[PDB]
């Protein structure tokens, strides 16, 4: 039972809508990356 | 139970509801407008009875396949003849046995409005 | 409402004396002794339920109907508030 | 229990009041409404059909020296009740007639035999200076409600067919609380009065409900 | 130990609330009309059910 | 009985329904807070038992709890992998279930707005049948919103 | 940002973010979502007032024959624009979706679109409150947006690689033959904060793949499903 | 309709007076037989429907249709609480724990 | 009797101006500082708006809650007041005989005109 | 006319319309709805009220092999209907000892006689390379709708009581047509229709209805 009544779908909506999270512990926590590169923001950031 | 039942018949006329009364009763203007003698359609079903145990004919007539009930003008006994549908007087029935006679209920509650 | 309570404001002169009587009577109408109702006859309240017709264990609506036999008084009377103790005395 | 307290006030010849007490949530509508549905219907009634007043020529008329219409005579005669002392009288024309500053009550009639008058009074009519008011009126046994449809011939010309009310009962209806006797407090109350008295008394009007109830049922 | 009883209990249970009124709130309160007082008429489950006028 | 029926070791056996105003985590406490008391010391004397130095003192189901358990789980010092408060020991955890089903009153509330409370559950018989049977399970009627 | 999503003691404290809100580098500021009317996305934050904008409302083919081009630039919606050119847009013309507008949360409801902000306020709030059921029938009717709400939530499973389930259920969903053997097991009902336990129950058998995998607490085939919808009759009754 | 144009039956006496309701009521529009009045009745509206209390179907167009009913974390079970002299919080000196 | 939707505004449960909102088309909302928007509201629920009607009619749907849920802050505050004055008023004695009297306004004027 | 011509078409097991022709003109309701309110109500019916898993304690678990959870099989066991084939019967306990790839449906469990299953297949559970569902249920004849309140002892371990569903006759209504000849086209036409048949034949769920319906209309006799 599919009765789509949606008109042009272009891009989808914004995944994993759960990005507020992986661009907080992605972007500061700096962690699962070698530290010969990355800015600062986060540990390093506050850690310098 | 009280928004008027006019539903819009026309304006036809009978000598006394002689003619537009079983002919009109097939087509068009059914119990609304039209006028005769000085009335009009409220001559159809006369709700006798009196003020000894309620109007008998009334909700007797409405219980059946007959009046429609939700107030579509009807002459009562009650206690002088009236125009007052078999819906209000419900009302002031309901009120009546409540408390104690219509007595109160009928020169309290309004009729014009 | 309470049967016949309008009628119980006509007699006292304000609704808050009215009060004060139907407890003060409760006070020595059930817990004082259970025999000092003028209401004796047929007219002793009474309920209905499933067993059958007993005296309701509730004295406070005894007093409304106590306070209508037209019996009973109330106001400044007897200043003598331990002359209460010698009137129910005689009523074991 | 199982076997419920059928108790009856009856007042008299009205208002009787019938109540009945343990049952089955679901049950006190169940067997309250359907009874209610056979009184204002089938039951052995009668009532007034036809009528014929000298002098006038319809119903929209009044008749000279008396203080009352045509229409208004005619709706005073609804409420009138009389009762058939033998099953073998379909019908039973009635003649009316009385002097003339008086008013003509109810027993002032045909003081016939096989049928009797329960209300006396009964307004009617009020006539004074004219000393006229013969008027012939038809009655018969029936059912339910039947309005100015039978045509009510006899007179075949001027016999203005009144409204038919020979339902003994009238106006009914009941209602139902939930108490709590037994155990749970979700058992219903019937109690359904029958505010009417046509001719037969509130008690015979329940039985006649409930007997016919079961013939009809007993067609399965 | 919730036994249920449901025996007998609930009879002399209604002899106690015979005449004898309860008070009912509500909360917030607002006005002298946020009191009040009815007689208890135990009914089924828990749910606590009134009058509808007295909402207003 | 109601105790070593359910009860055993201790702690309350997993997978047994209980009911509110029972045992499920029966410690005893040597804490003498009130010695014996004067006419109390013949109550004691006069049944079969006799004194006492431990007072029941247990958990007692909450006012509420009409379920089952799946299971426990038994804490106590000895072991360091468990950050527990100093001077602690034994901390029984067990986990009781229960059905909810439905009786009378929640919130219902669409996807709208139109939030109500469950008023009267009428059994099957009353409620607007269709012309074909299937009997109007929900009734909402407006005013409010 | 959407315009019903607190609640009251503390209002415009508490709301929500956009479906096609926090991309890019969000790190500083919000950036939204624009479309030029051409196979392309641009995010030029929220600041954006380049040759104003138009909601999606009627399209045709790029060029919508609307001839009233229905923009909004700033506050007040100056009736129309339309450059008149076979251009992309106006500079950012394009709201891609009507989702874009309110929450996540609130394009999840079906009829959005005949209450007001209040009245579908509570309602929005009862979708964090609605206590999960076993059952889960599944709102009729429900809009696409619910078909990541089970995954991206991980309430349920998934299905990586390949399939050939071989399922052996119960409680611990077998491996598939995709890369290597591992066996999902369930949460074995879990623990809930509030009080609820959720739990899983798959739906497979000898071997299928596409790509859901077992449902989850209150959710029915990929399909959100809170509630649960019947049969229901407006009208008065008795006063119940 | 269909199935019960097709079970052995067509139009309701109960289900016809209801028409006459419409009919004047400006909700139905006059003209062929029930069929058709029953039709649009069902677009904005639902069938006739009864109440099996009483015993006679509510005069009057009642609308009918699945829409969603949810249920909210708010109980009653763990939402009431009752008892008397048993609470009691010394140094409070009031009920409590 | 169709429309119910006058049957509770005339009296029973509806709003007048609730019914210009559904049927009608309200959109003459202010912003949310202080100042009516340019076009209106393409309202008529039947109909979704625009996607922006919505938008720009929460501005002044704001006003309308953060407002009733304010009444806690300060004015919540302030019954108290009201309580704590009036205290130890209370009906007693029985005439006390007062000469000084009140003359309640039967008309009162209009700074319009 | 007087009497009527009650006519039935059974079906045999389900349906079963009923049908009356010549009455009054307010009667077809009057006894047509009374009995349909019966029906759905006090009717001695069948249906499970305990069950006993095996290595499950409580309903609140999982059985291993099996794709479905114990809630699961006993919700659809409630669905389950049984017919008692003599009226000395109080309750009669089932067992089921189910195997390994496969289904397990309804005809699967204890072929014994006095009791029929009128109700095939019925996906209780799919229990693949566990080869254990021994599961005792127990069943009696009830009447109306009892949840798990009788707490279903036989075990008096882990027999999880299971809510209670009777009742045979579910879904029910009429209708009232208007063609009867006799005189006047203003009489009524009673057509019931049982859609219906739990563990009781149609027709025997209408004589029930009419007879416990007088026993409760004989009270109305004797006042007070």
């Amino acid at each position: 039972e599919i009765k789509r009544f949606g008109r042009i779908r272009e891009v989808i909506p914004l995944p994993p809508l759960t990005e507020i999270q992986v661009e907080s512990y992605k972007k500061a926590l700096q962690a699962d990356v070698p530290p010969e590169k990355r800015e600062n923001v986060g540990i390093q950031a506050a850690f310098k | 139970i009280t928004q008027v039942r006019k539903e819009k018949k026309g304006a036809g006329m009978a000598f006394a509801t002689p003619e537009e009364a079983l002919a009109a009763y097939e087509r068009g203007e059914v119990a609304l407008n039209a006028p005769i003698v000085v009335a009009g359609r409220e001559t159809s079903v006369g709700r006798l009875k009196f003020v000894f145990a309620n109007p008998d004919e009334a909700l007797l007539a409405v219980a059946h396949g007959l009046l429609d009930l939700q107030d579509v003008v009807t002459v009562r006994y009650l206690g002088r003849r009236l125009e007052t549908s078999p819906g209000r007087i419900l009302f002031a029935r309901i009120v009546g046995e409540a408390v104690g006679d219509e007595k109160v209920a009928q020169e309290l509650i309004q009729m014009d409005v | 409402a309470e049967p016949g309570i309008d009628k119980l404001f006509g007699m006292v002169d304000s609704k808050y004396r009215l009060t004060v009587v139907v407890a003060k009577r409760a006070q020595q109408l059930l817990r004082h002794r259970f025999k000092n109702t003028v209401l004796e006859p047929e007219e002793r309240p009474k309920m209905r339920t499933l067993e059958g017709l007993y005296d309701d264990p509730n004295a406070v609506t005894w007093a409304m109907k106590e306070l209508l036999t037209g019996r009973l008084f109330f106001g400044e009377n007897l200043v003598p508030e331990d002359r209460l103790q010698k009137e129910m005395e005689r009523l074991y | 229990l199982k076997a419920p307290v059928f108790t009856a006030t009856t007042q008299g010849d009205h208002y009787g009041e019938f109540v009945l007490e343990p049952l089955e949530r679901g049950f006190g509508v169940t067997l309250g409404n359907p009874l209610r549905r056979i009184l204002l219907s089938s039951i052995p009634g009668t009532a007034v059909t036809s009528v014929y007043i000298e002098d006038v020529l319809h119903e929209f008329s009044t008749i000279p020296g008396v203080k009352e219409d045509v229409v208004e005579i005619i709706l005073n005669l609804k409420e009138l009740v009389v009762r058939f002392l033998d099953p073998k009288m379909a019908s039973t024309t009635l003649i009316l007639r009385a002097e003339g500053p008086k008013e003509v009550r109810a027993g002032d009639f045909t003081p016939s035999a096989d049928v009797e008058i329960m209300n006396p009074d009964l307004h009617i009519a009020t006539l004074e200076e004219g000393g006229k008011l013969y008027m012939e009126v038809r009655v018969d046994r029936g059912v339910g409600y039947v309005p100015a449809e039978r045509h009510g011939i006899k007179d075949r010309i001027n016999a203005i067919p009144v409204d038919a009310i020979f339902s003994p009962v009238r106006r009914v209806a009941f209602q139902v609380e939930d108490t709590r006797l037994g155990q749970r407090t979700d058992l219903d109350k019937l109690t359904l009065r029958i505010w009417t008295d046509g001719s037969v008394t509130p008690l015979e009007a329940l039985n006649q409900a409930v007997a016919i109830l079961k013939e009809h049922l007993n067609y399965f | 130990r919730q036994r249920d009883i449901k025996d007998e209990v609930w009879d002399a249970l209604e002899e106690v609330i015979h005449g004898k009124v309860v008070l009912l709130n509500r909360a917030p309160t607002l006005h002298r009309l946020g009191i009040q007082a009815f007689q208890p008429v135990l009914v089924e489950g828990q749910s606590i059910q009134l009058h509808p006028l007295v909402c207003e | 009985a109601a105790l070593r029926d359910l009860d055993e070791e201790g702690i309350v056996r997993i997978g047994a329904e209980v009911k509110p105003g029972d045992i499920l985590v029966g410690r005893t406490s040597f804490k003498g807070e009130q010695e014996p008391s004067p006419e109390e010391r013949l109550l004691r004397s006069i049944f079969g038992e006799k004194a006492r130095d431990v007072k029941d003192t247990s958990l007692r189901v909450p006012p509420g709890e009409g379920g089952i358990v799946v299971g426990r789980l038994r804490l106590r010092r000895g072991d360091p992998g468990v950050e527990l408060k100093p001077g602690v020991r034994e901390v029984v955890r067990v986990f009781v279930a229960q059905k909810r089903k439905l009786q009378v009153g929640d919130k219902l509330a669409n996807r709208h707005g139109n939030k109500g409370v469950v008023a009267k559950i009428l059994p099957v018989e009353d409620m607007p049948h269709l012309p074909d049977g299937t009997p109007v399970d929900v009734i909402l009627n407006p005013l409010g919103v | 940002c959407p315009v019903e999503t607190p609640e009251g003691a503390n209002i415009g404290l508490i709301t929500s973010l956009a479906a096609y809100a926090r991309v890019d580098a969000l790190g500083f500021i919000r950036t939204p979502y624009r479309r030029v009317k051409n196979g392309v996305v641009t995010e030029e934050v929220v600041y954006m007032t380049a040759s104003e904008e138009d909601r999606y409302t009627i399209a045709q083919a790029n060029t919508p024959l609307e001839g009233d081009r229905i923009a909004t630039d700033r506050v007040v919606a100056r009736r129309r624009g339309e450059p008149v050119i076979v251009a992309p847009e106006e500079v950012e013309f394009m709201d891609v979706s009507p989702k874009q507008v309110f929450s996540l949360n609130t394009n999840l409801i079906p009829f959005l679109e005949h209450d007001d902000a209040n009245r579908a306020l509570m309602g929005s709030n009862m979708q964090t409150q609605a206590v999960p059921l076993i059952r889960a029938q599944a709102p009729v009717v429900m809009t696409g947006l619910e078909e990541r709400v089970v995954r991206d939530s991980l309430a349920a499973l998934y299905a990586e690689e390949d399939g050939e389930v071989v399922k052996v259920d119960g409680t611990r969903i077998a491996v598939r033959y995709e890369d290597g053997r591992l066996v999902h097991p369930l949460r074995r009902y879990a623990r809930s904060n509030q009080g609820t336990a959720f739990d899983q129950r798959p739906r497979v058998r000898v071997g299928q793949r596409v790509d859901l995998l077992a449902d989850g607490p209150a959710s029915e085939e990929g399909f959100l499903a809170l509630g649960q919808n019947v049969l229901v009759a407006i009208m008065p009754f008795d006063g119940y | 309709f269909g199935k019960r144009q097709g079970e052995g039956f067509g139009v309701d006496k109960r289900e016809k007076e209801v028409l006459a309701r419409a009919e004047k009521l400006g909700l139905v529009s006059p003209g062929k037989s029930p069929e058709e009045q029953l039709k649009e009745l069902f677009d904005l509206g639902k069938v006739v429907l009864y109440d099996g209390r009483t015993g006679e179907p509510f005069e009057g167009p009642i609308v009918v249709g699945q829409m969603f009913i949810m249920k909210l974390y708010h109980m009653v079970e763990d939402k009431m609480h009752a008892r008397s002299t048993g609470p009691y919080s010394l140094i409070t000196q009031q009920p409590l724990g | 009797f169709n429309p119910l939707y006058v049957m509770a505004q005339s009296g029973a449960r509806g709003n007048p101006q609730q019914i210009r909102q559904l049927c009608g088309m309200r959109g003459l909302m202010q912003k949310p500082s202080g100042e009516t928007f340019e076009v209106p509201v393409r309202s008529s629920f039947r109909e979704g708006l625009t996607v922006l009607e919505y938008f720009i009619s929460s501005h002044g749907a704001r006003k309308g809650g953060a407002d009733t849920a304010l009444r806690t802050a300060d004015s919540g505050y302030l019954t108290r007041k009201l309580v704590d004055v009036a205290h130890e008023i209370v009906v007693r004695e029985a005439d006390c005989g007062t000469t000084n009297y009140i003359s309640v306004p039967l008309f009162q004027m209009d700074e319009v005109t």
